[PDB]
């Protein structure tokens, strides 16, 4: 059971600045007061 | 030996606060200087003798 829908509407989508996020622990070791 | 990780030291508790994820911790100078215990689920400091 898998029907699709008609009622697709069309719009170019907004950019939006992403700041400072997206930053993540680059391996599984711990680290501090560092910089690295 | 802990995991594999040979080494002479002097093993301490710690307050170093290693997250779930982590196993090791290491210094300045690319050498692990702490790491939690497989059996029982601690950090222990790693200070040479
Ligand atoms: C649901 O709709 C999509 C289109 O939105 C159908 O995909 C098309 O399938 C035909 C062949 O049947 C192709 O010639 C088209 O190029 C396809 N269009 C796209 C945009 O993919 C799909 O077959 C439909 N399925 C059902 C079950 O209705
Ligand atoms: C080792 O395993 C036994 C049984 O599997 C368990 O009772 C014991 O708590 C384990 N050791 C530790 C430090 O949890």
């Amino acid at each position: 059971q898998c029907v699709n829908l008609t009622t697709r509407t069309q719009l170019p989508p907004a950019y939006t600045n992403s700041f400072t996020r997206g930053v993540y622990y680059p391996d599984k070791v711990f680290r501090s007061s560092v910089l690295h | 030996n802990f995991n594999g990780l040979k080494g002479t030291g002097v093993l301490t508790e710690s307050n170093k606060k290693f997250l779930p994820f982590q196993q090791f911790g290491r210094d300045i100078a690319d050498t692990t200087d702490a790491v939690r215990d497989p059996q029982t689920l601690e950090i222990l400091d790693i200070t040479p003798c």
